């Protein structure tokens, strides 16, 4: 007869917990880039955390930093999905 | 009729819903702050992939902590009934649970907290899907050779 | 390559 009053929220965060998030000044951040690239790639024909699923593959996969500090240089990032929804989500519909 | 399951959000409402994008890129000086190139090129691509998506997209730049809550709360006491879904992407300077303002921080509890399901009755029982750019801290992944 |  309630619900959760938390219940129904997606995070989608770029980066694990505790950790830097990478952004490249040209290109856009890593994050951003792989998720709207599989937005447009796969709305229409997955769910939407296997969506965010291929984005934290891309984002692990794809990108690494380039610095000439070492201390920033050579480093990866993976993306955190926290989901609170208590159904799929489908961008389409019908 | 035949046999149902409701395995899946209704997303079928005249609407899919708002988008609210936060694009964050210049701080007061006061802050310390810097400047977040490349935060424009994420801001367009995603109004343009939501747009694709059919949401109002309300795009947003160089907010103050003032304005973020502000916008929030408005936003969260407009009526969605007519809406699918709910969208906020925060791009910013950021730690872990905060979110920045081009002039200080913003709990990010605060901002999700106008969308409770007791707080936000409208969206009660639809996805609210909060998208983050942004720093949850200071540590670097070394990453390990496959 | 910038970090947020
Ligand atoms: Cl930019
Ligand atoms: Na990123
Ligand atoms: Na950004
Ligand atoms: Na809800």
């Amino acid at each position: 007869h309630k619900i959760p009053v938390e219940a129904d929220f997606l995070y989608a965060y770029s980066t694990a917990p505790g950790y830097y998030s990478w952004r490249n000044s040209k290109d856009g951040s890593w994050f951003i880039q792989s998720l709207c690239a599989m937005l447009k790639q796969y709305a229409d024909k997955l769910e939407f955390m296997h969506i965010l699923t291929r984005v934290n593959r891309k984002v692990a996969t794809e990108f690494e930093s380039f610095s000439f500090d070492a201390t920033f240089h050579a480093k990866k990032q993976i993306p955190c999905i926290v989901s609170m929804l208590t159904k799929e989500l489908y961008f389409y519909h019908l | 009729s035949g046999i149902s399951l409701d395995n899946s959000y209704k997303m079928d409402y005249p609407e899919m819903g708002l988008c609210i994008i936060i694009n964050n890129k210049n701080f007061h000086k006061s802050t310390g702050m810097t400047s977040r190139s490349g935060t424009d090129v994420d801001a367009a691509n995603l109004r343009e992939t939501f747009r694709n998506l059919k949401y109002e997209v309300r795009n947003k730049n160089d907010l103050t902590r003032e304005e973020i809550v502000e916008l929030m709360r408005d936003v969260s006491k407009e009526d969605h009934s007519k809406r699918s879904s709910f969208v906020c992407v925060l791009l910013s300077h950021g730690e872990e649970g905060i979110i920045f303002g081009t002039n200080g921080p913003v709990d990010l509890k605060k901002i999700t907290n106008f969308f409770r399901g007791d707080r936000c009755r409208s969206l009660a029982g639809k996805p609210k899907l909060f998208i983050i750019q942004a720093c949850r801290g200071t540590e670097l992944d070394c990453g390990i050779e496959t | 390559d910038e970090v947020d």
